[PDB]
C-alpha cells in the first residue's frame, strides 16, 4: 500500500505565526485520470477527524483562506498562516487516489505561549471517603505554562513516594495551558498516623516551589 | 467521443457512455448497477 | 441530516470475536462508500477497509486483510465489521466514515467505538465531593473538586451543575491501576459565588448503569 510519512510529527507555533507541515507519499499520488487525491483532516481531541482540505488545494466550506495546501506528486503541504489558538490538534494527509487508501502519520500542532505558574489547590480526603476506610489526598496543578512539572508530597516534611498517581491535560483550547492531577492515596489507618499533608510544585516560573498543607484535623 | 467500460474517467465530470458510470474506487467507467 | 450511529464503548475479553454496527440515516445508503478507521490511543488514523453497500465490494488495507471482514444490511441501512481473537492489541477507538457522493473526501463520521479487550470485571466508581481544607487560603476565586474512583471500564461523563458550569472546569484523564479507574475533576468559581450558590458534581458511568450526583459541602 502506499506508504504516507508526515514531517514533523509535532510542530510548536506561536500565535499569528505560521506552520508548515509535510506529507511525502511513497508514490505518486497522481491518479490514471490526471486528478492528484490529496485530502488534510484535523482531528481533535475525543472527536472524529474534520476536513479541511480536498484535492491537494480545495478548501472545504467554510475552511479559512490561511488554511492552504499546496504540491505535486510525491510532496505536499499544508501551511496554517496566523495560528489561532483553536488550531491545536493532531493534522492528518491523506491519499484516495490509489487503492487502498492511506492516511499520514499525523503532525501533532502545539501551541507556544507566555509561561505560566500553576494555580495549586489540596484537598484532604472526603469523609465520604474515610468512612469506607480509603484515604486519598488530591492536589490540583492548574492552568501552567510550559508542560513540564514536578509534584512531590511530603508527609511530617518526609518525601512521600509511593501511592501517588498523576494525569495530565490536553492542553487547553482556549488559553494554551495545560493542568496536572496528582493524588496520594493511603488507607484510613496509615492517614492517621500522620499530622501534616503538603503538595509540592516545582516549575521553570519560580525557583521556589509552590506548596500547600493542610494538617489533619484542624 | 463518450468513454466505454475500464477507461479512466472522472466521478465529478462523469463522460462515461449510457448505462456506464465512473467508479469512485477505481476511477473508471463501470456497469451501472 | 446524514447521520452514522456507532455505540460509545464496548468490553470484550481476550479471545472473543466483535462485529461492530455503523446505523446510516439521512441518506441513500447504497450510493455512498462506508470506510472503517481504527486509532490507538496517541497513534495515528489506520484506515481498515471500505466497503460499497449496494455489492459489497470491499478493499482492505494490508495490515487488515485477514483480520477485519466488512458486511452490510440493506434492509436496516447497517455496516459491520467483525474482528476475531481479539487482544489488547484492539483496543482502539473505531470510526465508520461516508466518502463523498463523488469520492473525493470524507463528508460524515460515525463518533467511534471505544473497544476495550480485558479480562477485568465491571465495577462502579465511588464519587467523593472535594471541599477546599479549612482554612484554605481566601482568594477572588476557589477550586472545588470530585473524586470518581475504583471503577471499570471507561468511560465515566462528568459534569458540574447538570453542565451549566462548564468554562472554569478541568476533568482529568483516567488512569489504570490494579484493574481499576481513578478521575478526578476541578471547577473554579469566584468565592463570592460559594457556597451561596450550591455546585453539584454529576457522574455517569454507563457500564455499570449509574448516576450519581454530589453537592460539594463545606467542610
Amino acid at each position: 500500500d502506499v506508504l504516507m510519512t508526515q514531517t514533523p510529527l509535532s510542530l510548536p507555533v506561536s500565535l499569528g505565526d505560521q506552520a508548515s507541515i509535510s506529507c511525502r507519499s511513497s508514490q505518486s499520488i497522481v491518479h490514471n485520470n490526471g486528478n492528484t487525491y490529496i485530502e488534510w483532516y484535523l482531528q481533535k481531541p475525543g472527536q472524529s477527524p474534520k476536513l479541511l482540505i480536498y484535492k491537494v488545494s480545495n478548501r472545504f466550506s467554510g475552511v479559512p483562506d490561511r488554511f492552504s495546501g499546496s504540491g505535486s506528486g510525491t510532496d505536499f503541504t499544508l501551511k496554517i498562516s496566523r495560528v489561532e489558538a483553536e488550531d491545536l490538534g493532531v493534522y492528518y494527509c491523506f491519499q484516495g487516489s490509489h487503492v487502498p487508501f492511506t492516511f499520514g502519520s499525523g503532525t501533532k500542532l502545539e501551541i507556544k505561549r507566555a509561561d505560566a505558574a500553576p494555580t495549586v489547590s489540596i484537598f484532604p480526603p472526603s469523609s465520604e471517603q474515610l468512612t469506607s476506610g480509603g484515604a486519598s489526598v488530591v492536589c490540583f496543578l492548574n492552568n501552567f505554562y510550559p508542560k513540564d512539572i514536578n509534584v512531590k508530597w511530603k508527609i511530617d516534611g518526609s518525601e512521600r513516594q509511593n501511592g501517588v498517581l498523576n494525569s495530565w491535560t490536553d492542553q487547553d483550547s482556549k488559553d494554551s495551558t495545560y493542568s496536572m492531577s496528582s493524588t496520594l492515596t493511603l488507607t484510613k489507618d496509615e492517614y492517621e498516623r500522620h499530622n501534616s499533608y503538603t503538595c509540592e510544585a516545582t516549575h521553570k516560573t519560580s525557583t521556589s516551589p509552590i506548596v500547600k498543607s493542610f494538617n489533619r484535623n484542624e | 467521443d463518450c468513454l466505454g467500460m475500464f477507461k479512466s474517467c472522472d466521478p465529478e465530470n462523469d463522460k462515461c457512455c449510457k448505462r456506464l458510470v465512473c467508479s469512485r474506487s477505481h476511477r473508471w467507467c463501470k456497469w451501472k448497477l | 441530516q446524514v447521520q452514522l450511529q456507532q455505540p460509545g464503548a464496548e468490553l470484550l475479553r481476550p479471545g472473543a470475536s466483535v462485529k461492530l454496527s455503523c446505523k446510516a440515516s439521512g441518506y441513500t445508503f447504497t450510493n455512498f462508500w462506508m470506510n472503517w478507521v481504527k486509532q490507538r490511543p496517541g497513534q495515528g488514523l489506520e484506515l481498515i477497509g471500505m466497503i460499497d453497500p449496494s455489492d459489497s465490494e470491499t478493499h482492505y488495507n494490508q495490515m487488515f486483510k485477514d483480520k477485519a471482514t466488512l458486511t452490510v444490511d440493506k434492509s436496516s441501512s447497517t455496516a459491520y465489521m467483525q474482528l476475531s481473537s481479539l487482544t489488547s492489541e484492539d483496543s482502539a477507538v473505531y470510526y465508520c466514515a461516508r466518502r463523498d457522493y463523488y469520492g473525493i473526501l470524507f463528508d460524515y463520521w460515525g463518533q467511534g467505538t471505544t473497544v476495550t479487550v480485558s479480562s477485568a470485571k465491571t465495577t462502579p466508581p465511588s464519587v467523593y465531593p472535594l471541599a477546599p481544607g479549612s482554612a484554605a487560603q481566601t482568594n477572588s476565586m476557589v477550586t472545588l473538586g470530585c473524586l470518581v474512583k475504583g471503577y471499570f471500564p471507561e468511560p465515566v461523563t462528568v459534569t458540574w451543575n447538570s453542565g451549566s458550569l462548564s468554562s472554569g472546569v478541568h476533568t482529568f484523564p483516567a488512569v489504570l491501576q490494579s484493574d481499576l479507574y481513578t478521575l478526578s475533576s476541578s471547577v473554579t468559581v469566584p468565592s463570592s459565588t460559594w457556597p451561596s450558590e450550591t455546585v453539584t458534581c454529576n457522574v455517569a458511568h454507563p457500564a455499570s448503569s449509574t448516576k450519581v450526583d454530589k453537592k460539594i459541602v463545606p467542610r
